[PDB]
């Protein structure tokens, strides 16, 4: 099968050069009509082609990127490269090579590598309660929270009850607020489950070496 | 450069259903060559896109005689006859006739259920929180169904659009359903100013919308 | 006519005149059409028979012969042998030119007034012939020393002059080409408005007409979306303006940098 792998460093600093290699299988770039294209993504967003190589050398760029690009090859070992010089916030982005043939462009994508450009320093998040406004419950179900702020890089891997409360979960896709990262996550559980028993979210931001675990308490008076 | 316009942006469906998506070119994708190099692809959640269709109606290797592709020019057309699970995630067309190479924003094609009201819950900011002098209002919109939701916070019954940070969660494998988390950021002082904090949501499952409150004095 | 006969086969022009031996006449050649103040003219008191030969460049449809007796008070006789001569016509129009008084009047000089028909022609850049532009414009009467007045709204490089007579081609003058010249890479584009809010865009490309948005690989109907929104943008230039019909010159140096990905 046709395989290729994008490697290159995670987090990089505003103006500082990105190295991509495209490591591929199942093809040669020796192969008359073949060709590779780097193409990236912004998490969730959509797709931005960045340049092209064919087997004969001739390399096509995006015309607005095209100063900062560089494309190359190495038919021997089976790589293509991408150099992105003075790179800046705009470029975080999952990176992706494509084998591209004259007849199918695109035809066969890798997994991608993810690129995180920002000057943010390694922040551990702050990891706060969201129990609910002081007064006993009176529905069936009661709703706590975790939230998770001011963090970089990602990821955090949250938890509740180690583990052992999964189900009534709903953990959020972090978001930038600045510079810096924060999530959420909600847990139901029935009324005669909380605060009678013990609910706690755990929060690990392996990148800060910080391991949180924030017991939910109901809220007393003000 | 040649933008992609991709209709519509959201493609709720019924598993078994026929899908139909569109993408029109802002200017022709004939080639001089006389091809039309219009491609279809569909990406999954943490995977990469795979080809479907290229040359605007070319099945790619493998792919189910259930897509299938059409039009010309500017004008263009994916059909998915019998949508499975599989099928869901989401659409994109590209254009390689002209450089730069060009991609649609993409059509999300997901699960179709019935009305769900979201179940809405407020959270006061935590003691420790303030301590740090920060103020963040949280309120979990949770297991809604369709996915179009609007919220608006109140402070002291005015509304206030600054310092509104917003979440989604990918609709749910298991129920079709969506959830949202809404946090409202002031500094300590401005939380001090005002009594009052309301998280209202507005969804087609009332006509009035779901009012989630708290008084900063409590018990 | 008994008395005057031509050859043209002694490579010259020979006007034979079958006078008797004894015969004294007065004899002028002339050029058909209002001249102005006085000018010296061609005469000559003769003593017939004679042959005046002239040359096949001086050959112009109203160059006219007047004889008389001289005699008190004898009258004029006039003949004009070349008013259908293919010869004449050929030089007359050789001889003949256009000008421009204000964009909208132009004046024609020709040596002989015959009945001709003017338009606005469209010449494209890559040497291809000059199309004129019937339709949505006609071919107007124009009469010599007598001015043309088009309602042209802007000088256009790429804009001729055409001058037809006898359906023929005689004349192309190219009056904006060292005003506002060389040839600019704009296309034309001709709205052909009529009954119910109509108005058909065409592209006037070498290879004929291609109305838009059209679904060809010709240059005009793959940037239709584009040359339709530059003129609704105002970015093209009106040339003419009619209550059926519009021109209109889209410049397409824009497009220039570009380019289609290699396959
Ligand atoms: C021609 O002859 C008449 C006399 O018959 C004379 O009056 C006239 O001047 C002559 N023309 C010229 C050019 O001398």
């Amino acid at each position: 099968q046709v395989t290729l792998k994008e490697s290159g460093p995670g987090i990089l600093q505003p103006s500082q050069t990105l190295s991509l290699t495209c490591s591929f299988s199942g093809f040669s770039l020796s192969t008359s009509g073949m060709g590779v294209s780097w193409i990236r993504q912004p998490s969730g967003k959509g797709l931005e082609w960045l340049a092209h190589i064919y087997w004969d050398n001739d390399r096509y760029y995006n015309p607005s990127l095209k100063s900062r690009l560089t494309i190359s090859k190495d038919t021997f070992s089976n790589q293509v490269f991408l150099k992105i010089t003075n790179v800046d916030t705009a470029d975080t982005a999952t990176y992706y090579c494509a084998r591209s043939p004259m007849n199918t462009w695109g035809d066969y994508w890798g997994q991608g590598t993810s690129v995180t450009v920002s000057s943010a320093k390694t922040t551990a998040p702050s990891v706060y309660p969201l129990a609910p406004v002081c007064g006993d419950t009176t529905g069936s179900s009661v709703t706590l929270g975790c939230l998770v702020k001011g963090y970089f890089p990602e990821p955090v891997t949250l938890t509740w009850n180690s583990g052992s409360l999964s189900s009534g979960v709903h953990t959020f896709p972090a978001v930038l607020q600045s510079d810096l990262y924060t999530l959420s996550s909600s847990v139901t559980v029935t009324s005669s489950t909380w605060p009678s028993q013990s609910i706690t979210c755990n929060v690990a931001h392996p990148a800060s070496s910080t391991k949180v675990d924030k017991k939910i308490e109901p809220r007393g008076p003000t | 450069d040649v933008v992609m316009t991709q209709t519509p942006l959201s493609l709720p469906v019924s598993l078994g259903d026929q899908a139909s998506i569109s993408c029109r070119s802002s200017q022709s994708l004939v080639h001089s060559n006389g091809n039309t190099y219009l491609h279809w692809y569909l990406q999954k959640p943490g995977q990469s896109p795979k080809l479907l269709i290229y040359k605007v109606s070319n099945r790619f290797s493998g792919v189910p005689d259930r897509f299938s592709g059409s039009g010309s020019g500017t004008d263009f057309t994916l059909k998915i006859s019998r949508v499975e699970a599989e099928d869901l995630g989401i659409y994109f067309c590209s254009q390689n006739t002209h450089v730069p190479l060009t991609f649609g924003a993409g059509t999300k094609l997901e699960l179709k259920r019935a009305d769900a009201a979201p179940t809405v819950s407020i959270f006061p900011p935590s003691s420790e929180q303030l301590t740090s002098g920060g103020a963040s209002v949280v309120c979990f919109l949770n297991n809604f169904y369709p996915k179009d939701i609007n919220v608006k916070w109140k402070i002291d019954g005015s509304e206030r659009q600054n310092g509104v940070l917003n979440s989604w969660t990918d609709q749910d494998s298991k129920d079709s359903t969506y959830s949202m988390s809404s946090t409202l950021t002031l500094t300590k002082d401005e939380y001090e100013r005002h009594n009052s904090y309301t998280c209202e949501a507005t969804h087609k499952t009332s006509t009035s919308p779901i009012v989630k409150s708290f008084n900063r004095n409590e018990c | 006519l008994p008395w005057l006969n031509v050859s043209a086969d002694g490579d010259n022009v020979h006007l034979v005149l079958n006078v008797s031996e004894e015969q004294h006449f007065g004899l002028s050649l002339y050029w058909n059409q209002v001249q102005g103040p006085p000018k010296p003219r061609w005469h000559k008191n003769l003593t017939g028979p004679q042959i005046i030969t002239l040359q096949h460049t001086d050959l112009v449809p109203c160059l006219c012969i007047q004889v008389w007796p001289l005699e008190p008070d004898s009258v004029r006789t006039n003949i004009c042998p070349f008013r259908e001569d293919p010869r004449a016509h050929q030089n007359l129009w050789q001889a003949a030119r256009l000008r421009l008084l204000t964009l909208q009047s132009w004046l024609l000089d020709a040596p002989c007034s015959l009945p001709a028909e003017a338009a606005l022609c469209w010449r494209a850049p890559g040497g291809d012939p000059c199309q004129p532009l019937v339709p949505p414009l006609s071919w107007e009467q124009v009469t010599v020393d007598k001015v043309l007045e088009f309602p042209l709204l802007k000088g256009h490089p790429n804009l001729c002059v055409q001058v037809q007579s006898s359906e023929k081609l005689q004349l192309q003058e190219c009056l904006w080409a060292d005003s506002l010249g060389p040839l600019k890479d704009d296309v034309l584009l001709l709205e052909t408005r009529g009954p119910q809010d109509q108005r058909s865009l065409c592209a006037l490309e070498p290879s004929g007409c291609t109305s838009l948005p059209s679904k060809a690989s010709t240059r005009a109907a793959r940037l239709g979306e584009y040359l339709l929104q530059d003129l609704q943008s105002g970015q093209c230039l009106q040339l003419w303006d009619d209550d059926l019909g519009a021109l209109w010159a889209c410049p397409m140096d824009k497009y220039i940098h570009k380019r289609e990905f290699r396959h």
